[PDB]
RNA sequence: GUUGGGCACUCUAAGGUGACUGCCGGUGACAAACCGGAGGAAGGUGGGGAUGACGUCAAAUCAUCAUGCCCCUUAUGACCUGGGCUACACACGUGCUACAAUGGACAGAACAAAGGGCAGCGAAACCGCGAGGUUAAGCCAAUCCCACAAAUCUGUUCUCAGUUCGGAUCGCAGUCUGCAACUCGACUGCGUGAAGCUGGAAUCGCUAGUAAUCGCGGAUCAGCAUGCCGCGGUGAAUACGUUCC
């Protein structure tokens, strides 16, 4: 991902822009972990699928340059 | 799972990168040679049975 | 089975000796005769410079000091672990001399193996030196175990 | 008119080489001879065993060798002779 | 122009001995311009030193293949062959020196299950 | 870990290719078309006892030669056999198919038909000594300098399966000018799967 | 000394400048071209002109405590926000995605 | 070598010839064979490969395949996304890189083999520090490309230190492939720079173009190689011997 742009899925972009056209709501259950965080996501609590559950994460100013799956480890260890 | 997996490979998937090479005679991936479109063990069998018009035993 | 033998190349463009090319094939690391030839000729040019002599005769004198008469082989009978002294046949005298030159030269430590080989030849000429410790000690091991022959 | 035969057997390609050589030589086309060109061969190494034994292999060999034929004088009698040469599937004429 | 081919270790040299004074010309370059490490220069000159050929032929060499010691072997083999074609006399001298052998020591083919055509990988029990 | 198959060992020395053409641009596709051909034709004529199929590829045309050891089961009444044989091949391949059927005189020297003849008798519940010895007498009278028939599997004996050699004459698998027919066949019986391996040293070429 | 930390007097300039936290070899060669010391001098042998140009060029560059404090800020940032890569920063398990049943022995 | 020209030469690939203890001498029974010699490119199965006897381990493979029997069946079968097979306190096989002056860095000069390329190989030019990028020649290939070989050799430089050794780890910035590189890709650029100064008991490989070392290639494959499979480059040391394992 170099100069083509950042990446997001179109469905998650659709859900977030429906959320952003009026105001925030409940969590978004989203299996996409592959997608970067645009600055327009900030404040939207979204539920990333780790493999077996939907973990809710609240997006801040810092949590932008990374992706969604950085905030859900998939492997439980001790 | 053999005829299902063979059928799934014989399809066109959603993406070209989901496409992988497969047997064409004895259903398995892992070591399908691109030239013969054949699995490794089936290549040894058919190349022993006088088919596959190029290959004989190698020595140099 | 039976014994098999090997060969070696006669000249060196300066210092025309068999055994100096035998030392060239020795101390060769990783298949580089070029580096060992460079080390050898720069070392013998130091031996020609630092002592105003031809380095052939100094090199043979160093060999003569190092070439061991008596190896001490092994012979374990029962629980005894005896070492038995062997009159060395002179091919192995030259090759043990070259191994001891090369090994104790690179074991010495100076600012090139040019200098280490030069100073090890200069020490083995006037017999007291580092490889000649091994010469003396092998003759001492043969002297102690002389009861078996 | 640069006919490059390439085959798997040397004897079949020799037979199909000198057949074109003679049929073009008889009608005056000044046949430069069968220039033997380097073979492209490929080696396919294969685990013999069904399941284990990476150390146990077998090597197979596919050689395709090619020879070049040139026809220099026009002599279209030779072209009509080449069009009716029926030589087998082993050799792959490509003019 | 006596001509001789020399082969050594996947290298082939073409040595033509022209009647001259002793210049050796390797691919329109001279000796140390193309072969350093003068042990190869004395080994490449040995057929010309055993029989007296010291300044009676210039040498022109067209070499291809191998490496620099392989090219040295190919040049000295071509020298001995063209220098037999010069005079048939001293073939006993060249043959006692080697020089009509073409050392057939090709690099061996790597075998499967081995690292390097003799090397076993490592044994553990 | 044992013997290389002698068929695959003598390919490109004396024994020819069965599949004879040259690769243009769809070598894999020609191969697997010919695998479909050989499957279809060996299934259909496993009644009519066809051993081997040699396929040509002749610039949109395929010449299939068939070694059967009987003509009039496979060329038959003339019309019906060539109809049902060339017509379905023209369909399931997609281009022209010509069929030339060479007949094997001495039906007992081709190891494919011999191994099938031993396999059928095991499926006909004939004892596994009678099959191999009867067939060895048939082959050694049909004229062969050596025959070896080896049958393995559950021979009608449950909890131990073993290999059985019968042979007569020289079968020299190490002489690389030998001209040996090797052939396997399988026999699915009520007790499991039997494996017949027959190979027939027929004579060498100087 | 130059960035509040020493450089060795008896080395050449290109490699005495390497010991400053923030300058390796290639930024040192980018400096000494701009300064014009021609890369072949000791730093025990310079002039106050020739070393003052080195000083204020390095003063323009992000070198001494800036680098450590900002890289600690980046590490603390992705430790505090969550961020599995910072979990690897914390625990002593490798960050860039590396197998851990074997070595991983820079980190524990 | 571009052109005209030539098949001499290399090379290529077909048919040959050729090495058989054949000839000499010696030994031994005169045999079989053995030791040396001459010739010869080749000397005693010339080097290698392929070839793996009857059988042994109820060895391995029901997961390449085919399978007898037993089990499941709106599920022990099938689709879809996400994860995992990359976990990590530990042990343990195989490997790679080093610990350094026969070295490191910087500049110049040369020498290879073998193999791959059609929706693929991709020149040259341009831009970018670089990974690479844009336009595009040629190539279904002894032509054109991959492909600028590397150790090497020759100058400059450091001077024996945890360093001008080593590159781990890591932050930042990039590039390419691909719906998508977060777990989980390779590579580049800047910076950080660790353990390590030749390894206890024990232990492995190799008898010659071999070991050691250096690069190149190809399968697999969009992309991923330190693995494997081949190729060349330089290129050794030793074998008294069968006392011991």
């Amino acid at each position: 991902s170099l100069k083509k742009g950042p990446f997001v899925d179109g469905h998650l972009m659709t859900k977030i822009e429906k959320l952003n056209e009026t105001d925030k709501k409940q969590v978004v259950k989203t299996w996409s972990r592959r997608s970067t965080i645009f600055p327009q996501f900030i404040g939207h609590t979204i539920a990333v699928y780790d493999g077996r559950k939907h973990v809710p994460v609240f997006i801040s100013e810092d949590m932008v340059g990374h992706k969604l799956g950085e905030f859900a480890p998939t492997r439980t260890y001790k | 799972a053999k005829k299902s997996m063979i059928a799934k490979q014989q399809r066109t998937p959603k993406f070209k990168v989901q496409e992988y090479t497969r047997c064409e005679r004895c259903g398995r991936p892992h070591s399908v040679i691109r030239k013969f479109k054949l699995c490794r063990i089936c290549f040894r069998e058919l190349a022993y049975k006088g088919q596959i018009p190029g290959v004989k035993k190698a020595s140099w | 089975k039976g014994p098999v033998a090997k060969r070696d190349v006669l000249p060196d463009p300066i210092y025309n000796s068999k055994l100096v090319s035998r030392l060239i094939n020795k101390m060769m690391i990783d298949g580089k005769k070029g580096k060992s030839q460079t080390i050898l000729y720069k070392s013998f040019d130091i031996i020609k410079e630092r002592t105003g002599n031809d380095a052939m005769e100094v090199f043979e004198q160093a060999l003569k000091n190092i070439m061991p008469v008596l190896e001490v082989k092994a012979r374990r009978v029962g629980g005894a672990n005896y070492q038995v002294p062997v009159e060395v046949r002179p091919e192995r005298r030259t090759t043990l001399g070259l191994r001891w030159l090369v090994n104790y030269a690179r074991l010495r430590g100076e600012k090139t193996m040019e200098e280490r080989l030069a100073n090890e030849i200069l020490d083995a000429a006037n017999n007291t030196g580092a490889a000649v410790k091994k010469r003396e000690d092998t003759h001492k091991m043969a002297e102690a175990n002389k009861a078996f022959a | 008119i640069r006919i490059r035969l390439k085959a798997y057997d040397h004897r079949i390609l020799d037979q199909s080489a000198e057949k074109i050589v003679e049929t073009a030589k008889r009608s005056g086309a000044s046949v430069s001879g069968p220039i033997p060109l380097p073979t492209e061969k490929s080696v396919y190494t294969i685990l013999r065993a069904v399941h284990k034994y990476k150390d146990s292999r077998e090597q197979f060999e596919m050689r395709t060798h090619k020879r070049l034929i040139d026809i220099v004088n026009p002599t279209p009698q030779t072209v009509d002779a080449l069009m009716r040469l029926d030589l087998p599937s082993g050799v792959d004429i490509e003019i | 122009q006596y001509y001789g081919t020399g082969r050594r270790k996947s290298s082939v040299a073409r040595v033509r001995l022209v009647p001259g004074e002793g210049r050796i010309v390797v691919n329109n370059r001279e000796i140390s311009e193309h072969i350093p490490s003068a042990a190869l220069i004395e080994d490449i000159k040995q057929p010309l030193t055993l029989t007296e050929t010291a300044g009676t032929y210039d040498v022109l060499v067209n070499v291809h293949g191998g490496g620099l010691s392989g090219q040295a072997g190919a040049i000295r083999h071509g020298i001995a062959r063209a220098l037999l074609e010069a005079d048939p006399e001293y073939r006993t001298t060249l043959k006692r020196a080697g020089l009509l052998t073409r050392d057939a020591r090709m690099k061996e083919r790597k075998k499967y299950g081995l690292k390097g055509a003799r090397r076993a990988p490592q044994f553990s029990k | 870990g044992q013997k290389v198959n002698p068929v695959g060992l003598r390919i490109g020395v004396i024994r020819d290719w069965e599949s004879k053409w040259y690769a243009g641009k769809d070598y894999a596709d020609f191969l697997h078309e010919d695998l479909k051909i050989r499957e279809y034709i060996s299934k259909r004529l496993s009644d009519a006892s066809v051993s081997k199929v040699e396929i040509e590829r002749a610039a949109n045309r395929v010449n299939i030669t068939i070694h059967t050891a009987k003509p009039g089961m496979v060329i038959g009444k003339g019309g019906s056999e060539v109809e049902a044989l060339r017509k379905a091949l023209n369909s399931l391949t997609g281009k022209r198919v010509h069929i030339n059927i060479l007949e094997i005189k001495r039906a007992d020297l081709d190891a494919q038909l011999v191994a099938d003849n031993i396999a059928r008798q095991l499926e006909n519940r004939v004892s596994f000594r009678r099959a191999q010895k009867q067939q060895i007498q048939r082959t050694m009278r049909a004229g062969a300098q050596g025959v070896k028939t080896m049958v393995s599997g559950r021979l009608g004996g449950a909890d131990i399966a073993r290999s059985e050699y019968y042979s007569e004459g020289t079968v020299p698998l190490h002489t690389l000018r030998a001209d040996i027919d090797y052939a396997t066949s399988e026999a699915d019986t009520t007790y499991g799967k039997l494996g017949v391996k027959v190979w027939i040293y027929r004579g060498e070429v100087l | 000394r130059i960035a509040g930390v020493d450089i060795p007097r008896d080395k050449r300039v290109v490699i005495s400048l390497t010991y400053i936290f923030g300058i390796g070899r290639t930024t040192a060669q980018q400096v000494l071209k701009e300064a014009g010391v021609s890369e072949d001098t000791r730093v025990r042998d310079l002039t106050e002109e020739e070393l003052g140009k080195i000083r204020d060029i390095i003063d323009k560059l992000k070198v001494e405590g800036d680098l450590r404090r900002e890289v600690s800020l980046n590490i603390k940032r992705l430790i505090e926000i969550g961020s599995y890569r910072g979990i690897r920063h914390r625990r002593g398990l490798p960050v860039r995605g590396q197998n851990s049943k074997n070595n991983a022995r820079t980190r524990k």
